[PDB]
């Protein structure tokens, strides 16, 4: 399929009116960033020749 | 098949047909001696980066 960006949101808009919100929902969400990789060391004559 | 190891006793079960053992890597690690059918594992000689 040709993917949807998005769902349709014609925002209400007009020169005299405001939307206040009227509650609110504490959310948490997660961010997983790397940090470091595995320290890795080579002999390298070993590995070349043994 | 020559290199060089430590050998020990091993766990591993071979089939009687095989004789050489290989890991993940494609490494020689276990090899069935032709002498006594006994299973030795060959665990790489203790080098290190000083
Ligand atoms: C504020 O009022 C506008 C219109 O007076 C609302 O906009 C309508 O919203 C409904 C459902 O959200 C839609 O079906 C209509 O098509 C919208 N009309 C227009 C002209 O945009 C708007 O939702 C209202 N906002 C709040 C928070 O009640
Ligand atoms: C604001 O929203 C919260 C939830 O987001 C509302 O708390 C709920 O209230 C109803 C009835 O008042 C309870 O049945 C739910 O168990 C409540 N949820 C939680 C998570 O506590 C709260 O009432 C809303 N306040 C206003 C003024 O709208
Ligand atoms: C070979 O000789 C050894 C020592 O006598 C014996 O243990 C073994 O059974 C013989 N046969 C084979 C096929 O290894």
């Amino acid at each position: 399929y040709t993917m949807s960006l998005g769902v349709e949101n014609s925002v209400a808009y007009s020169n005299n009116s405001i939307a206040i919100p009227t509650n609110f929902t504490i959310s948490v969400t997660t961010e997983i960033l790397p940090v470091s990789m595995t320290k890795t060391s080579v002999d390298c004559t070993m590995y070349i020749c043994g | 098949l020559t290199g060089t190891g430590v050998l020990t006793e091993s766990n591993k079960k071979f089939l009687p047909f095989q004789q050489f053992g290989r890991d993940i890597a494609d490494t020689t690690d276990a090899v069935r001696d032709p002498q006594t059918l006994e299973i030795l594992d060959i665990t790489p000689c203790s080098f290190g980066g000083v």
